[PDB]
RNA sequence: AAGGCGGCCCCCUGGACGAAGACUGACGCUCAGGUGCGAAAGCGUGGGGAGCAAACAGGAUUAGAUACCCUGGUAGUCCACGCCGUAAACGAUGUCGACUUGGAGGUUGUGCCCUUGAGGCGUGGCUUCCGGAGCUAACGCGUUAAGUCGACCGCCUGGGG
């Protein structure tokens, strides 16, 4: 994520911009991963029980929205 | 508490001077339930300050609250092993009613003939920026300022 | 909408670096195709076309060499 | 001395300290602070404040050398990242640009294992 | 086929699937005993050894701590060729058939029109989720059945020992 100030600004824009910058590159959400080893069955439990968690609330949106609270 | 909102109670002003935060010093002063004892020594310790150092009761007792009053203090979180504090900014009403605390707590040990005169040296010192109530201000203000990254 | 290289029925090729300019990140990264929108059987050639590219230093690595 | 004009300023950056040092732009160092010595040994070295105080230590012993303008270089994903830059925006140097320059693999050796 | 397979390029090679036609004409299904393949660890003989890291050593916490935590670290993990033949080798569900209301998706061919630009109309092969009848002890399965039926094989007969 090089940045290059651009001409005057205030510091906080280019500062704020950079910060921008890193969080679409996702540096700090790899290094953390990468900061101990998992095991390859672990690797592929964690994605999968993601997934079907992500599935089930996308269903259970739908229940909700079909009933009223009050 | 746990939910409620509480409203003080506003207490009566002094008699002498009309003046509730006089009235309040007072109120911490006063031991046991007895305020006929504790607005003599008050009031005989004032006297005392004026005639020595200035006019103006209300300012001569003023000056040593603006050297005595602090403005960050630390208060204790856990997290996990070891306990670290934490600076707050003090809100002003805890700051004027804090303050007088530690002014009649460094008065009660100061080891003078009587309660008017230990009174009378340490409202004078703290009017000159000294004595006991202000290292105590000045301990807070430098642990609050040793530990202070955390926020 | 979606559709980019759905009109271009062939083969995504690695020469023309300016249809794959596009498809990169300014890190040099290859986006997913949840954002463009490219289907599976296009983004793998892409990522292939790609890989092809950067081999033959047509393309960046990484954004800082 | 020397009197070099525009610096570089390497922030190496972790989960357990901070290192900030000062270099030219051919890459020979002038001077460097860090949390560790600062004055913040135990658990403090590893907060956004003790970052930016190394900053400001590092801002000094490079007077004799003139640096005005900086090209900032941040590394090693850890607290004090980014109020260490700003702490340097405090020193008066105008900096001109702003990198990341972390090491990331694609896949080489293996990690540590975990911790229980 | 199962184990399993992940940068890019080449040259050797196996199996799937679809369109429209030709040909052989029951050539089929299952399979005791056999034969082959079979993660990781392990073994033998040569290489290689960056990073991890059993054993091992030191520091710490602890009543103790041959552990968890920290600092180092050898076999091993890597390659070639031979052995070993086991796993919660797990949709804990044998293989091959025909039949029995529906939705939401993924991926991969296709034949039409409406190559009217996006788009709609149909037909195949795998795969994910929800669910009707039915099933059952219940959980649950449910057109890829644990439903309704055939053909062969394997196995089960109280717990511990
Ligand atoms: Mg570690
Ligand atoms: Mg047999
Ligand atoms: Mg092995
Ligand atoms: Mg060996
Ligand atoms: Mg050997
Ligand atoms: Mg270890
Ligand atoms: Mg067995
Ligand atoms: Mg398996
Ligand atoms: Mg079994
Ligand atoms: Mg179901």
């Amino acid at each position: 994520p090089v940045i290059k100030v651009r001409e005057n600004e205030p510091f906080d824009v280019a500062l704020r911009r950079f910060k921008r910058s890193c969080e679409k590159a996702g540096v700090l959400a790899e290094v953390r991963r990468r900061e101990f080893y998992e095991k390859p069955t672990t690797e592929r439990k964690r994605a999968k029980a993601s997934a079907v968690k992500r599935h089930a609330k996308k269903l259970a949106r739908e229940n909700a929205r079909r009933t009223r609270l009050y | 508490p746990r939910r409620r909102v509480i409203g003080q109670r506003k207490i009566l002003p002094d008699p002498k001077f009309g003046s509730e935060l006089l009235a309040k010093f007072v109120n911490i002063l006063m031991v046991d339930g007895k305020k006929s004892t504790a607005e003599s020594i008050v009031y005989s310790a004032l006297e005392t300050l004026a005639q020595r150092s200035g006019k103006s009761e209300l300012e001569a007792f003023e000056v040593a609250l603006e050297n005595v009053r602090p403005t960050v203090e630390v208060k204790s979180r856990r997290v996990g092993g070891s306990t670290y504090q934490v600076p707050v900014e003090v809100r002003p009403v805890r700051r004027n009613a804090l303050a007088m605390r530690w002014i009649v707590e460094a008065a009660r040990k100061r080891g003078d003939k009587s309660m008017a005169l230990r009174l009378a040296n340490e409202l004078s010192d703290a009017a000159e920026n000294k004595g006991t109530a202000v290292k105590k201000r000045e301990d807070v203000h430098r642990m609050a300022e040793a530990n202070k990254a955390f926020a | 909408f979606c559709r980019f290289t759905a009109e271009g029925v062939q083969e995504i090729d690695y020469k023309d670096i300016a249809t794959l300019k596009n498809y990169i990140t300014e890190s040099g990264k290859i986006v997913p195709s949840r954002i463009t929108g490219t289907r599976a059987k296009y983004q793998r050639q892409l990522a292939r076309a790609i890989k092809r590219a950067r081999y033959l230093s047509l393309l960046p690595y990484t954004d800082r060499h | 001395r020397k009197q070099v004009s525009d610096g570089v300023a390497h922030i190496h950056a972790s989960f357990n300290n901070t290192i900030v040092t000062i270099t030219d732009r051919q890459g020979n160092a002038l001077g460097w602070a860090t949390a560790g010595g600062s004055g913040f040994r135990g658990s403090r070295k590893s907060t956004p404040f003790a970052a930016q105080v190394a900053a400001e230590r590092c801002a000094d012993a490079v007077k004799e050398y003139g640096i005005k303008n900086l090209e900032v270089m941040v590394k090693g994903p850890g607290p004090g990242r980014e109020s260490t830059i700003r702490a340097l925006n405090a020193a008066g140097f105008r900096i001109t640009n702003i990198t990341d320059v972390t090491p990331i693999p694609h896949n080489g050796c293996r990690p540590p294992k975990k911790r229980r």
